[PDB]
C-alpha cells in the first residue's frame, strides 16, 4: 500500500520526501509535512488545469497548449499575482488596446 | 482586564500636513487636493499586507507580542530589506 | 534519468477534464511550475525553521508557509486541502 | 505698510531644504500606533506589541512613501505638469507592479 | 486607387500580433549578435540552440513589457506617440 | 551586428506592446537598452559555465542566470 | 603543545575567521565545508566594510563631523554608484535621502 | 545572555582606516545588519552553486563564484583580489 493511496492523492509522496531529504532544507523531516505539500501541489496543479481547459474550451481547441495556459494565468488575478513576475515561452500577451487609441 | 477604548477612525490620525511634510521630503512642490484620500489608501494597503505577515510569524511561534524581528522578516521577505533593527 | 510530474500531471487533468489533452511543451511548462513552487515553498520553510531555532520541519511550518507565500482565497483553500489530506492519513 | 507675504512656492522650497536635511519621522507616534492597533486587530484580537516593533514599521512605512513620491514627481514632471494629481500615483504604482 | 487611413493598418497588426505568439526576431541574425557579445568575456564559446531560444523567449518578452509601460507613460503625457524620454522614465521607475 | 535587430521588427515588437504611433528616434534607443538587457544576463550564464569548468553554456545555465534576476522562465527545464 | 595562532592572523585579516567557519557549518548552506572557504569569505566581507567605512569617513570629515552617525552612511551608499547599485533595495534606517531638487522647479 | 556581534572587528577596522573617527551605537547596530545580510546573500549563492553541480563541499572555489555573480564589476575585481591574496598567504 502506498502513503500517496493511504492520503488519497495523486502526487507523489514517497519521491517529495526524497527529494526533501536530498535537498538540504533541514536536519529533520516530520511524517506529515510530505503529505501536506503534496496536497497543495495537487490542488493548485488543478486549479490551473481547471482554467486552462476552460480557456481551451473557448477557443474550440481539444488539447491545452501554451497559448491557453498564458490566458488563464492572466485572467485570474490570484493566479496572475502568484506568478506575476513569470514569462511563459510562446504565451503572448493578452488582447488589450488602451481605449484612448481607437478611432471616435 | 482594563482594555483601551476601541479604535475607530484611526486613518484620520494620518494628517494632511504630515502627508505634506513627507511630499517635501520627495521634493513635491504643489499638491492636489484630492492626493490626500489617495495616499490614505496606498498607505492602508501596505500596512495591510505587512501587518498580515508579521502577525503570521508570531502565530508561527506562538507567542502574543509582535517583535522587531517579526517585523524584519516580514519586511524581507517582501524585497523591503530594513537596516537597523537586528539582535 | 530525468525525473518529471507529468503522469500526475495527466491523472489530475483526467480528473479535471476527461476530454482534453495536453502538448509535450505544455507538460514542460508545468513541470517547470510544479518545481518553482516547491523551491519556494520549502525555501520559506527552511527559514521558518531557523528563525525559530527548530531542527525539524513539520507540517506545521509546512501550513505557515503556506499562508505566507499564497494570497487569500487560494491560501484559503490550499490550507483545507493539507488538513483534510492530512486527517486522512493520520488514521 | 504692507505685511510680509512670500509669494507661493519660496516656503515650499525652503521647507523642501529643511527637511532633506534633517531626519526625524515625520508623522505622529500615537496616532500612527493606534492606526496600526486598528488594523492588526482585523486579524486576531488582543494582541500586543513591542515599541521597537512600532518604531520599525514607522521606518517601513515612510520609506516607502517617500520612494513613492520621488517617482510621483517625477510622473507629474513628464506630463509638463509641476501638481501632482491621483492619476500619477496611480501610473507610478503601476509601473512599480503593485496594482 | 484605395488608401486606408493612418492608424487602421496600425490597429489591424495590433490585433494580429498579440492573437498569435511565434517570434519576432529572425533566429540567425539574433543568435550572431549573441556569440558576438559573448566573445567579450570568454573565447571560443559554443551553445546548445535551446539555451539560444531562451534567450530570445527572454529578451522579446521584457521587451513586450516595456513598451506596455513606455505606452502608459505616453498616452499620460496626452500623447499618442512614445519618444525615448518615455523609455527613460519607465527604465527609472522600474529601476534598472 | 547591433544593426540585425531591424526597424520593422522593432516596429512589430511594440505592435505586441499596443504602441500606435513611433517616432523615429526610438529605434536607436531600444538598440541600446536591448544591447544592457542582454549583456547583464550574458555575464551571468558564461559565469556558471565557466564554475562548472566547461566550455558549453547549457540551458540550464541561462535559466538559473534569469532566475537569480528576478525574471524565473518556465519551459527549458 | 604548539602556540595559539589564529586563522585570521595566518591569514593577514581582522575579521574573526573561526567564527565565520562556526557559522557556514551550522546555518545548513552544505554538507561540507573546504578548509579556505571561510577564509575567502571573511577577506570579502572586510574588504567590503572597509569600503563603506572609507566612504562614511569621507562624508563626515565633509560636514565637520568627526563621529560617523546613520546620516553620514546614507550619503555615502547614495552618491556610490556601485554601492547604491548593490544596496538599491536597502532602507537605512534614520537615512534620510539625498538633496536632490528637479532643475524644473528652480526659479528661472 | 550572550549576543555575538562583529563590532569589535568593525571597530579594529575603523581604527585602521579612519584612526580618529568615532561611531554611535545605532551605526554600530547598522554595520550588523550590514554584515550579516552579505553573508545570508553569498552563503546562499554559494548553496545553489554548489547544488547545481551536484558536489557536496564548498570550497573557495564557489565563494569565487558567488561573489563574481553578487558584486558589480570594479568592486567585484577588488573584492576577487583580496581574497586571492588571503588563501595564498594563508596557505603559506
Amino acid at each position: 500500500k502506498t502513503r500517496s493511496s493511504r492520503a488519497g492523492l495523486q502526487f507523489p509522496v514517497g519521491r517529495v520526501h526524497r527529494l526533501l531529504r536530498k535537498g538540504n532544507y533541514s536536519e529533520r523531516v516530520g511524517a506529515g509535512a510530505p503529505v501536506y505539500l503534496a496536497a497543495v501541489l495537487e490542488y493548485l496543479t488543478a486549479e490551473i488545469l481547471e482554467l486552462a481547459g476552460n480557456a481551451a474550451r473557448d477557443n474550440k481547441k481539444t488539447r491545452i497548449i501554451p497559448r491557453h495556459l498564458q490566458l488563464a494565468i492572466r485572467n485570474d488575478e490570484e493566479l496572475n499575482k502568484l506568478l506575476g513576475r513569470v514569462t511563459i515561452a510562446q504565451g503572448g500577451v493578452l488582447p488589450n488596446i488602451q481605449a484612448v487609441l481607437l478611432p471616435k | 482586564k482594563r482594555h483601551r477604548k476601541v479604535l475607530r477612525d484611526n486613518i484620520q490620525g494620518i494628517t494632511k500636513p504630515a502627508i505634506r511634510r513627507l511630499a517635501r521630503r520627495g521634493g513635491v512642490k504643489r499638491i492636489s487636493g484630492l492626493i490626500y484620500e489617495e495616499t490614505r489608501g496606498v498607505l492602508k494597503v501596505f500596512l495591510e499586507n505587512v501587518i498580515r505577515d508579521a502577525v503570521t510569524y508570531t502565530e508561527h511561534a506562538k507567542r502574543k507580542t509582535v517583535t522587531a524581528m517579526d517585523v524584519v522578516y516580514a519586511l524581507k521577505r517582501q524585497g523591503r530589506t530594513l537596516y537597523g533593527f537586528g539582535g | 534519468r530525468k525525473e518529471s510530474y507529468s503522469i500526475y500531471v495527466y491523472k489530475v487533468l483526467k480528473q479535471v477534464h476527461p476530454d482534453t489533452g495536453i502538448s509535450s511543451k505544455a507538460m514542460g511548462i508545468m513541470n517547470s511550475f510544479v518545481n518553482d513552487i516547491f523551491e519556494r515553498i520549502a525555501g520559506e520553510a527552511s527559514r521558518l525553521a531557523h528563525y525559530n531555532k527548530r531542527s525539524t520541519i513539520t507540517s506545521r511550518e509546512i501550513q505557515t508557509a503556506v499562508r505566507l507565500l499564497l494570497p487569500g482565497e487560494l491560501a484559503k483553500h490550499a490550507v483545507s486541502e493539507g488538513t483534510k489530506a492530512v486527517t486522512k492519513y493520520t488514521s | 505698510k504692507k505685511p510680509h507675504r512670500y509669494r507661493p512656492g519660496t516656503v515650499a522650497l525652503r521647507e523642501i531644504r529643511r527637511y532633506q536635511k534633517s531626519t526625524e519621522l515625520l508623522i505622529r507616534k500615537l496616532p500612527f500606533q493606534r492606526l496600526v492597533r486598528e488594523i492588526a486587530q482585523d486579524f486576531k484580537t488582543d494582541l500586543r506589541f513591542q515599541s521597537s516593533a512600532v518604531m520599525a514599521l514607522q521606518e517601513a512605512c515612510e520609506a516607502y512613501l517617500v520612494g513613492l513620491f520621488e517617482d510621483t514627481n517625477l510622473c507629474a514632471i513628464h506630463a509638463k505638469r509641476v501638481t501632482i494629481m491621483p492619476k500619477d500615483i496611480q501610473l507610478a504604482r503601476r509601473i512599480r507592479g503593485e496594482r
